[PDB]
């Protein structure tokens, strides 16, 4: 295999160094992986992808003079499942017509980047469950209503993380099903309204640590399993395990709470159904278990509960 | 030389019935860590001095099915070494 | 599994002298061992280990100028420990490839 600018083996291509100053109109629309890297690319243009039905695979990654993506780029690629978009610093401006139904999407990644904004995802509508992974980029300050509704039927999978969030809206979780939310490390973080979770269904794994969240809200924890919370010190009360009836499993920060759950039991109901058969663990859905398992457990001497 | 098999279909311990196994992708790929060159530097807002290449074995294709009493689970057709997704911190 | 501390040779780049320089260092390689879930509960665990330092301490090194530019410092990771672990996203970029340890822009 072989072609004018991109390396090519086997239907994937690779664009790469200071030559490529735009796409390549020539690339195959049998193309199974693109990827381009260390390109002088200021703007990836309108519909630039649009007509690889072969298409899976997208990356974008290390490029420094690319400011822009178009409208209308991601779209017409029904085999996609993956789309990577790394290390882009001076790209600011993602289009909110970018972003097209893509019903194979499984894995939507924005990391190390310029943008000032979660991306619009209204319009994937994807079959698949999806991971969106969006990570390290500061100056993305808040997200709105309805952030993430119609990114897929399928329910989600949302890592917020070490961005530059400190706001929150009402409902910005709405029309979405949630399996797990990671918002950690986001340190300006003060404050999740009463309303986040609402219209949203789960989450079942939620992270906060390392913000200085200094509430939880009252309702839409109905469904977790899993609280992270390591270093979040302005978080000192807590729900009572009345309003968690999910909860397995909490990582915390201050002793007391993982006191208070050990010394309120919880479960009847007695249980079912068939886990019949015939230093951790694998596989086991049986409810087997134990209270809450907590940490820090108040280990190290001390009693619980204060006196 | 430590023996880490390659990447490739296998039999699900759980899930797995007699004459209706389920077949689960597991195994090696290769993964590895370097400084990171000042080039790519030039392209992070956020600074990392380590950069990681890795990959993981998982589901090419797979077919979904429900066994045991209505656990729907895939049954693992193909396996690759390919984008890792829960590697992080 | 099999991750391991190997020698490497990486690229020093001096942009302002338009070359680089190499040098031998102590990096890991190798391959661990993950599994695809096949049962997807939310609750899971997921997770995959990749190989990577479990313990780095910076080295500095001498880096030559040419006419017209000083000679300078510059500083780099060189791995102590490796191991199948999680890939640590305060230092590390984690990625699926990088441009390789030993890229240079000028050759
Ligand atoms: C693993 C490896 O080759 N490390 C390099 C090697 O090429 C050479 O022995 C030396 C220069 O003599 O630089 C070091
Ligand atoms: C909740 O989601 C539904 C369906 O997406 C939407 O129509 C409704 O307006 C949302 N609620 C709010 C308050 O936006
Ligand atoms: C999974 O597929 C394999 C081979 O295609 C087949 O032998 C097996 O019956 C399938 N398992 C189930 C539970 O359908
Ligand atoms: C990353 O390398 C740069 C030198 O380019 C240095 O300033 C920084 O301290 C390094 N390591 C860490 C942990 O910051
Ligand atoms: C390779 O590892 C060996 C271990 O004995 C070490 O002595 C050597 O310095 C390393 N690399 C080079 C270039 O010698």
């Amino acid at each position: 295999c072989h072609h004018r600018i991109c390396h090519c083996s086997n239907r994937v291509f690779l664009c790469q160094e200071s030559k490529v100053t735009e796409i390549p109109s020539d690339l195959p629309r049998n193309a199974i992986e693109l990827r381009f890297v260390l390109t002088k690319l200021r703007v990836i243009q309108k519909g630039a992808f649009s007509g690889f039905g072969d298409l899976e695979k997208i990356e974008i990654s290390q490029n420094d003079v690319l400011e822009v993506i178009e409208a209308d780029v991601f779209s017409n690629l029904p085999k996609l499942h993956e789309i990577r978009i790394e290390k882009a610093n001076n790209l600011l401006y993602i289009n909110p017509e970018a972003f097209q139904n893509l019903p194979n999407l499984q894995y939507l990644l924005i990391s190390n980047t310029g943008i000032k904004h979660l991306p619009d995802v209204h319009k994937i509508h994807s079959l698949q469950k999806v991971l969106l992974d969006i990570q390290d980029n500061i100056n993305i300050h808040t997200i709105e209503r309805n952030s993430f509704v119609g990114l897929s039927f399928e329910s989600v999978i949302l890592w917020l993380n070490k961005n530059g969030i400190q706001e929150i809206h009402n409902s910005a979780f709405n029309g979405t099903q949630l399996d797990e939310l990671n918002l950690s490390d986001n340190n300006n973080l003060e404050e999740l309204p009463n309303d986040v979770f609402h219209g949203a269904s789960g989450p079942v794994i939620l992270d906060i640590s390392r913000t200085r969240i200094h509430s939880l809200p009252s309702y839409g924890l109905e469904n977790l399993k899993k609280l992270r919370a390591r270093s979040t010190y302005n978080l000192k009360k807590l729900p009572t395990l009345e309003k968690l009836v999910a909860l397995m499993e909490a990582s915390l920060t201050y002793p007391s709470h993982c006191c208070a759950f050990a010394n309120w039991r919880r479960q009847i109901s007695e249980l079912h159904p068939i886990c019949n058969k015939s230093t951790e663990f694998d596989y086991d859905l049986c409810n087997e278990v134990v209270d809450v398992t907590c940490s820090p457990k108040p280990d190290a001497f001390n009693p619980c509960e204060d006196i | 030389v430590q023996d880490c098999p390659e990447c490739t279909l296998q039999e699900n311990p759980l899930f797995s019935q007699p004459g209706a196994p389920i077949l689960q992708c597991m195994g090696c790929c290769f993964s590895r860590a370097y400084p990171t060159p000042l080039r790519s530097k030039k392209t992070m807002l956020v600074q990392k001095n380590v950069t990681s290449e890795s990959t993981c074995c998982v589901a090419k294709s797979y077919n979904r099915v429900t066994v045991m009493g209505g656990f729907k689970v895939e049954n693992h057709t193909a396996c690759h070494c390919s984008t890792c997704y829960y590697h992080k911190s | 599994n099999s991750c391991e501390l190997t020698n490497i040779t990486i690229a020093i780049e001096k942009e302002e002298c338009r070359f680089c320089i190499s040098i031998n260092t102590t990096w890991c390689a190798g391959y661990c061992y993950t599994r695809d879930l096949v049962y997807k509960d939310p609750a899971r665990p997921k997770i995959q280990k990749t190989c990577t330092f479990k313990e780095l301490v910076y080295e500095t090194v001498r880096v030559p100028g040419c006419a017209h530019h000083a000679d300078s410092l510059y500083t780099y990771p060189v791995a102590t420990q490796c191991h199948c672990g999680k890939c640590d996203s305060d230092s590390t970029d984690c990625t699926v490839r990088g441009l390789g340890p030993s890229y240079c822009s000028f050759g």
